RNA sequence: GUUAAUUCCGAUAACGAACGAGACUCUGGCAUGCUAACUAGUUACGCGACCCCGGUCGGCGUAACUUCUUAGAGGGACAAGUGGCGUUCAGCCACCCGAGAUUGAGCAAUAACAGGUCUGUGAUGCCCUUAGAUGUCCGGGGCUGCACGCGCGCUACACUGACUGGCUCAGCGUGUGCCUACCCUACGCCGGCAGGCGCGGGUAACCCGUUGAACCCCAUUCGUGAUGGGGAUCGGGGAUUGCAAUUAUUCCCCAUGAACGAGGAAUUCCCAGUAAGUGCGGGUCAUAAGCUUGCGUUGAUUAAGUCCCUGCCCUUUGUACACA
């Protein structure tokens, strides 16, 4: 999990972005729920500036 | 014309009942049970009785056509939906039922009940609500 | 609470120390000056700035300001 | 000869009037019947005042026709109350010296200013999780 | 005892447990050189004239 | 002749940009048309419940769509209007052509 | 000189029904003692000509606002209606007395059964209707 | 055009305010006088904007309560002119001037609160506004099932009120936190 | 424990107590007119307008909650 | 110090920043200035009807315009100005001019919960059933059962009221469905009534509909009586929908006529078109709101403050806790 995300965040800022964010939530390294966070760059969580300047998936 | 005449019947007593009679006709006819202020009015409208005149005011000549009107209603120009016992189960005869036969016949139809021990004639007997009201919450004063 | 936020103070006092000659105590005439000069995409936020613009230009013209 | 037509609306919390004035003798009416009838009647001075504080003399020169719509009762008649007034007001400015236009303003908005400008006060839209605006549903600890 | 008036001229601040009273510094009308302070229930305004039915006792001070 | 082409679209700016093409296309044929006219906006307001389950505190949600309508009023031939129409054109906006 | 709506109406309906009262020809439902005017109301009405004052009404409103049916009228006429423990609603009025008022109106030549639907006054019922207001600002003034 | 008067009897002026601390706080003389006691309102923005809201406005607004008469503008302005009415016919002098001497002798000049009870004099709008609420509710109390209409329960709660002879529900009341701020000063 | 015992229609001397002094009072409602006379509202009411008829007592203004007579002047 | 704000000023081993807040989007305000309008109107003109030249018409047609109506680009308010407090900085109060000198909502975060949803799912690991089925279909019952306690709500306890007639004003919306079998209603007849029978309008600023809603306003009846308040319980009858109502789906009429005299301990929400009163749309719908989400009408008292109570955040301190 760790390699694929920071491949696709470099993949990401090599493209050519702003601000990348990426958060992963399961029972990943143990039967424990986890959830990891990769983030880097500026975000925007309010106003409608989200809907045209930040893209969620 | 304000001042109380003579023979002022205080109470009068119809249809083994007694009635207060310093109020107004229309609403004094209401203490006898099986008569209501629609019915009161209505049998007042079919007698030529001025509804401003206490029970005391007017005479005893046109209380006995009142009583007859109230105990005969159909013979007087009054249709059968203005009767509490339209259609009875006995006789199949509308009429109408006051302050003696009312509960005679409200009794003859729940020994009806109780007799073919129907649904309805069970919850009278147990003293339940008939009409599928919802007994948690609701009826805890009657029963204890 | 009217209270110029870090975005409106900061962008006054670059904006009067790169202008100074073209700004007054009018507010409606500094309002368009900054206008043409600056790129405000919101008026209320333009309306901010050449508010604390004139109330910076008030000081300024009275005595010094850090 | 000339139309000295003015039109002019008076806003309420919805109701608007709409007064139209003309020239003619010192008729004044809404919705085709007199202003001494208009129920409510007891806020029938609410009514006459602009008359009242600014004599027949001035309303002697101009009839006004008036229609209203939206909002309720009370609504309606302030409504009126200031459209009647915003209408003279007008027409004088447009038609006549300007010295009236500018001594009747002066006694009007010393008595009051509703006269004139409109309120802009709206009903609050309802929030959920309550039965109002501001007030929410009884709380219910344990 | 008479009672007395008295015209506000300056405002000391909140008082009470819950900050419902203001007091409030207060001269009397008729001899403004004596001037005290007295706790007032109620909004007040600077300028005003207050009733005193006892002019002698004084609010404390914070 | 009286042709009457209705707009509806979502988008506010794209549908003005749609009908002020049009009539810029009526100006440069010289043909007599009526002013753009605006029918008042539709708006499908839904309110649903934030929460999947019944738990939580009773927050709800406004979920409003809006819909512009706007009609134009041209006198040319049928083949004059089939060729107007037929270019430029936004795809989010839907035409609908009325003889009557 | 003198139209309804330059007279008060409240005295007007008034006015209008003691024009039926000398008139007499309007032709009453056998009913009328024994009917109640909507399912929201409690009583029968207290005024016994009520069906006069009820027609001079309905001539009133058929004047202002023409071609109003039955389905209007019982909207006129409605009001609240409370189902006691529940909260009240609105409710229209009876379809029949309603329906029995322009009939009535209607064997009199004051009310025209017109195109497209509604009830039309006729210029007899015209003439009627503010010759009845004119005496009634005579008697005021 | 001048004198304006009240609904269609009683003129603004020939009233008499014997307490001068009350001048700005009462408004019936000149500047407030009103045909109607109602109006738009707007004087609930602001702080001390309701003072120039004119008493009888005042009285009018806090008359309707308990539930069943809130928003009820249109009826509560039909009892006060009654009220006016009976006061003028009883006392044969001017209704707005028994409204004012009704008010500040209604009026509490001493109150008690905590800082046991500590006692403090109450503002000048802080007495009128008890004063308009205490009378009120002692009339409404009075109203409360009897035959006497509320019409007059308001208006010989006036009459009393201004004669102060220790009848009216407001006086009472106004006594007893007289007498309590005495006692904990 | 209190209650009024209110005459439903007047006796001779109810009448002539009416006759006399009730014109005489500065006010004229008909709820007062309960009150000093232990008769009800409505009789109270019945008996205004009679008198009314009659013509002895003025009236200021009616309304349908409360209707206000005022008694005749001096002069 | 100040602010709704780690929002700013200001001392300062810190300077520059970023997320959040703020900003922003939607919403209401007002513009006789712009663009426009027979699916909206206004003003005038001509007929038609009526009353003693004039007045009314949502009666009919047409010469101008968009003030009223609808919706687009912009404008407009920014603590802008004055007087005061405030290091004379941030900021606060009052006021003139002014549509406004605090309109409301949305998104809302480094993080945590072993809070809820495996009954939202063709999102899902494991376990279990899998033919005498825990899969599916059919008939019926139940989810409402009532000695009791608790919570969210409706009705009311009445004269500012109830009842009966008259007058009179809105905006939120929706309305013929893919399977889907179920729409919103004008008008004329029958009847008191729900409701039934016929031709019409509407896929909608076009028809319901100028949404003739209530409250409230006007005029009589009631007279301090658990009374014409109150409508619980209950009988008889009459209709609608549905394959089907019995445990009465719902609606209507007559009649029977319970408690409740303003409610203890305790406790809920709120500060301007606010609460409260009142009625109307949508969700659920074959039948349906006593819930909720919104809208409209009337429309106030208090008050421009505090940590007293209750919480909750920052700082200081203590730790043998750190799956805390
Ligand atoms: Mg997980
Ligand atoms: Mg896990
Ligand atoms: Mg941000
Ligand atoms: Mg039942
Ligand atoms: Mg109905
Ligand atoms: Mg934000
Ligand atoms: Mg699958
Ligand atoms: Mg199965
Ligand atoms: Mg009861
Ligand atoms: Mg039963
Ligand atoms: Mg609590
Ligand atoms: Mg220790």
């Amino acid at each position: 999990v760790r390699r694929a995300c920071y491949g696709v965040l470099r993949f990401i800022m090599e493209s050519g972005a702003k601000g990348c964010e990426v958060v992963v939530s399961g029972k990943l390294r143990g039967q424990r729920a986890k959830s990891m966070k990769f983030v880097d760059g500026l975000m925007i969580h309010s106003g409608d500036p989200v809907n045209y300047y930040v893209d969620t998936a | 014309s304000l001042v109380i005449p003579e023979k002022f019947q205080h109470i009068l007593r119809v249809l083994n009942t007694n009635i207060d009679g310093r109020r107004k006709i229309a609403f004094a006819i209401t203490a006898i049970k099986g008569v209501g202020r629609r019915y009161a009015h209505v049998v007042l409208r079919k007698a030529d009785i001025d509804l401003t005149k206490r029970a005391g005011e007017l005479t005893e000549d046109e209380v006995e056509r009142v009583i007859t009107i109230m105990q005969n209603p159909r013979q007087y120009k009054i249709p059968d939906w203005f009767l509490n016992r339209q259609k009875d189960v006995k006789d199949g005869k509308y009429s109408q039922v006051l302050a003696n036969g009312l509960d005679n016949k409200l009794r003859e139809d729940l020994e009806r009940l109780k007799k073919i021990r129907a649904h309805r004639g069970l919850r009278h007997f147990w003293g339940l609500r008939v009409r599928g009201q919802h007994t948690k919450t609701t009826g805890r004063r009657g029963r204890t | 609470g009217r209270v110029r936020t870090k975005t409106v103070k900061k962008a006054a006092r670059v904006i009067i120390e790169k202008y100074y000659t073209r700004l007054g105590n009018d507010f409606h005439t500094n309002k368009r000056v900054c206008e043409e000069i600056a790129i405000i995409p919101s008026k209320k936020l333009r309306n901010k700035i050449a508010g604390y613009v004139t109330h910076l230009m008030k000081r300024i013209q009275r005595g010094p300001v850090r | 000869g000339p139309l000295q037509s003015v039109q002019v609306f008076g806003r309420k919390k919805t109701a608007t009037a709409v007064a139209h004035c003309k020239r003619g003798n010192g008729l004044i009416k809404v919705n085709g019947r007199p202003l001494e009838m208009i129920e409510p009647r007891t806020l029938q001075y609410k009514l006459l005042e602009p008359v009242l504080l600014l004599g027949k003399e001035r309303f002697a020169g101009v009839d006004i026709r008036v229609r209203v719509k939206g909002g309720g009762h009370v609504a309606q008649i302030y409504a009126i109350r200031q459209s009647i007034s915003k209408a003279l007001v007008a027409y004088y400015q447009k038609y006549v010296d300007e010295a009236s236009k500018k001594e009747i303003k002066d006694i009007l908005i010393q008595y009051d200013r509703t006269l004139l400008v409109a309120d802009p006060r709206r009903c609050e839209s309802k929030k959920f999780g309550g039965p109002g605006a501001r007030a929410r549903y009884q709380k219910s600890y344990r | 005892q008479p009672i007395k008036l008295a015209r506000v001229t300056k405002v000391l601040g909140r008082t009470g447990s819950q900050g419902q009273c203001t007091q409030v510094r207060v001269e009397f009308m008729d001899d403004t050189s004596r001037s005290i302070i007295r706790n007032v229930k109620g909004p007040v305004r600077e300028g005003d004239v207050l009733t005193l039915l006892e002019s002698e006792r004084e609010a404390r001070r914070l | 002749h009286r042709i009457r082409i209705t707009l509806t679209s979502r988008n506010v700016k794209s549908l003005e940009k749609v009908c002020a093409d049009l009539i810029r296309g009526a100006k440069e044929k010289n043909l007599k048309v009526k002013g753009p006219v605006r029918m008042p906006t539709k708006t499908l307001r839904i309110t649903t419940r934030k929460t999947p389950c019944g738990e939580g505190s009773k927050t709800w949600d406004r979920f409003q769509m809006r819909i512009h309508k706007r009609l134009i009023d041209l006198h040319s031939p049928s083949e004059i209007v089939k060729q107007i129409t037929s270019i430029s054109i936004e795809p989010g906006v839907e035409v609908e052509v009325t003889i009557a | 000189g003198v139209t309804v709506k330059d007279v008060n109406q409240q005295e007007f309906v008034r006015a209008l029904a003691a024009f039926l009262k000398k008139s007499g020809k309007l032709k009453v439902p056998e009913w009328v003692d024994t009917v109640k005017l909507a399912k929201h109301k409690e009583l029968a009405p207290y005024d016994e000509n009520w069906f006069y004052t009820r027609a001079a009404s309905t001539a009133r409103h058929l004047y202002l606002r023409g071609g109003a049916g039955v389905g209007s009228m019982t909207k006129i006429y409605g009001g609240r209606q409370r189902n006691g423990v529940m909260p009240s609603h609105f409710s229209r009025g009876s379809k029949s007395v309603a329906r029995r008022v322009l009939q009535a109106l209607e064997g009199l030549k004051m009310v025209e059964k017109d195109q497209d639907g509604g009830r039309k006054l006729t210029p007899q019922g015209q003439r009627d209707l503010d010759r009845i207001a004119g005496q009634v600002a005579a008697a005021k003034k | 055009t001048p004198d304006i008067k009240l609904f269609g009897k009683w003129s603004t002026d020939d009233v008499q305010i014997n307490d001068i601390s009350l001048q700005d706080y009462i408004a019936v003389k000149e500047k407030y006088a009103k045909y109607l006691p109602h109006s738009a309102g707007r004087y609930a923005a602001k702080r001390f904007r309701k003072a120039q809201c004119p008493i009888v406005e005042r009285l009018t607004n806090s008359m309707m309560m308990h539930g069943r008469n809130n928003g009820k503008k249109l009826m509560t302005v039909r009892i006060v002119k009654h009220a006016f009415e009976i006061i003028h016919l009883l006392t044969g002098e001017n209704p707005l001037q028994v409204l004012v001497n009704a008010i500040i002798n209604s009026g509490p000049r001493e109150d008690s609160t905590r800082i046991r009870r500590q006692a403090v004099d109450v503002s000048p709008l802080r007495r009128v506004n008890q004063a308009i609420w205490l009378l009120c509710t002692g009339a409404r109390e009075a109203a409360f099932r009897n035959i006497k209409t509320i019409a007059e329960c308001l208006a010989d709660e006036l009459i009393n009120a201004a004669k102060g002879s220790s009848n009216s529900y407001a006086i009472k009341k106004k006594d007893e936190l007289e007498r309590v701020a005495k006692s904990n000063r | 424990r209190d209650k009024l015992n209110n005459l439903v229609l007047f006796d001779k001397a109810t009448y002539d107590k009416l006759c006399k002094e009730v014109p005489n009072y500065k006010l004229i409602t008909p709820a007062v007119v309960s009150e000093r006379l232990k008769i009800r509202g409505s009789l109270a009411r019945a008996a205004l307008q009679e008198l009314l008829s009659k013509g002895l007592i003025k009236l200021v203004s009616k309304h349908r909650a409360q209707v206000i007579y005022t008694r005749n002047t001096k002069g």
